[PDB]
This record gives C-alpha cells, structure tokens and sequence, in this order.
C-alpha cells in the first residue's frame, strides 16, 4: 500500500491472490458526473503528486 | 464525461443493407457496453438492443434478425448496419449509453443521423 | 415484453405552478438489490433528449432543485416545482429492470 493503511482480511484476499494464477481486469465503466475524480498525495510519487 | 457523434448515408432505397457509423471519445468502448435506440417520426420511441464492449450481444424481440451491431474494439467508433430496411423503417437513429446497466451518469445520447427510405 | 403505461397525456401548464406527470406499469417494478431502476428523461424537439431524474427517487447529477419526483411501489411521479419558459419538451420515463426496453407514449408540455 501506498497511501497509510491497511486491509482486513488480509490473509483471505492474499490466499484467494496466491491462487489467481494472475488478474485479468475489466474496465467497470463507472462514469462520474458532479464530482471530481483527481485525488492525490504526495506519498504516491508517479511524476510528483498522484495516486492509484 | 464522453462525447457521442454518428455519421451515415440520408438517402437510402428500399430493401437493401443499411450503413452507419458512430465515433466517440473518452471511454473509447473499452470499460462500458453501449447500446441502440431507434426514433419513429412523432411515433412512440422504442429500444433496440444493447452490445457489450466485449462483443456479446442481446436486443429486443420486435425485431431481430435485420440489425447487426458492430463491435469495433481497434477503432474508436461502433457502428449499426441493418438490413431489409423498409419505408416504414424511415427514422432518426440516436446513438447513446443508458442509465440501468450499471452507469448513472446520464445517456450522453449522441446527434440525430437523419434517414428517409425512398425511390 | 413489458408495456409501458404513461398518464396523463399533455400539460398545459401556467408559468409558475407545481407539476407532476404519473408513470407505471402493468408489473411491479423493484431490482434485487432494493433500488427500483426508474428513469426520467427530457427531449427537446430536434435535439437529443436528457435525464432528469434516474434510479427513481434520485436526483441526478447535473440537475438543480425543481425535479426530485418519487412515489411508491410501481406508480411513481415527477414533481416540477416550478414552471419557466424552457420546460418545453415532450417528457419520457423509463423502466431499467429486464431487456425489453420499452420508451413512453410521450408528455407534451407546454404553455
Ligand atoms: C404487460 O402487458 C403486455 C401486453 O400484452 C404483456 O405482453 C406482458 O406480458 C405484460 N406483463 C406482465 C408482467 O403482466
């Protein structure tokens, strides 16, 4: 993690990781309209101020 | 927020295969499945069918045979071709996304690709 | 095959006046997560329409004060509260439960 923080069930979820054998990903389509979406700190460091 | 813009031939004859096309931006037909809507002249409005981005397709059992939904997934514009097009067919495609399948971010519908079925 | 019940047909509206045109069914309308998937829609003649009300009792983004409709079980209603000189168009709602789609007959507003 990035951000401070942590997961629960961390266990489960890297059990259930372990045998994904990798991760296929798809777009989930959430658009979002009256809100902003450009979130960032600076612990997170791309090319300065970013996020996940 | 995506862009919605269609394109296609007006005048059209009788009985032949349809074309048309329909560019948008932003999402780029890789996350969300878009779906079809056909306008009747100053009728009751009704609903195509919708496509998933991957390609699986459903539609509505007033008709089913004459549409084909093009997938596209390179390209950055899904297109719509029909066939056995019929004068009564004569409407005004828009070309959008919907509230329901999973998306509240309105419908973005896109412009109005005028057509008339004519000799 | 779900068949779409709009009431009334137009309205006549004096500017300034609270408004409401009904929406139903003949089904009860409810997803299994406990939102009922109702939409409002507005298209201005010659031009493509827009959502004012989504999800039913929802108000929708981009949308300010005048529209948050609701109702209860499979009849609900669009409130306007107040009536200007741009809330002509002809009004549509719309059902998000199972494919078929089935658009409204259509509210003619107007004054
Ligand atoms: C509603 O009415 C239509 C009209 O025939 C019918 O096809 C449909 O099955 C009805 N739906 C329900 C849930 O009764």
């Amino acid at each position: 993690v990035c951000y401070p923080g942590k997961f629960v069930n961390e266990e489960a979820l890297r059990q259930i990781l372990r045998e994904s054998g990798g991760i296929d990903k798809e777009a989930m389509g959430f658009t979002y309209s009256g809100i902003r979406t450009n979130g960032a700190t600076s612990s997170c460091r791309r090319s300065g101020s970013s996020f996940y | 927020q995506v862009q919605l813009q269609g394109s296609g031939p007006g005048l059209l004859r009788p009985s032949e295969t349809l074309s048309l096309t329909c560019s948008v931006s932003g999402v780029s037909i890789n996350s969300y499945y878009w779906s079809w809507v056909r306008q009747p002249p100053g009728k009751a409005l009704e609903w195509i069918g919708y496509i998933y981005y991957s390609g699986n397709t459903n539609y509505n059992p007033s008709l089913e045979s004459r549409v084909t939904i093009s997938v596209d997934r390179s390209k950055n514009q899904f297109s719509l071709k029909m066939t056995s097009v019929t004068a009564a067919d004569t409407a005004r495609y828009f070309c959008a996304r919907q509230g329901i399948f999973g998306d509240y971010g309105s419908d973005y519908w896109g412009p109005g690709t005028l057509v008339t079925v004519s000799s | 095959d779900i068949v779409m019940t709009q009431s009334p047909l137009s309205l006549p509206v004096t500017p300034g006046e609270p408004a409401s045109i009904s929406c139903r069914s003949n089904q009860s309308l409810q997803h299994s997560n406990g939102y009922v998937h109702l939409d409002w829609y507005r298209q201005k003649p010659g031009q493509s329409p827009h959502l004012l009300i989504y999800l039913g009792f929802n108000r929708a983004s981009g949308v300010p004060d005048r529209f948050s409709g609701g109702g209860s079980g499979t009849d609900f209603t669009l409130k306007i509260s107040r009536v200007e000189a741009e809330d002509v168009g002809v009004y549509y709602c719309m059902q998000g439960l199972q494919t078929p789609f089935t658009f409204g007959p259509g509210t003619t507003v107007d004054l």
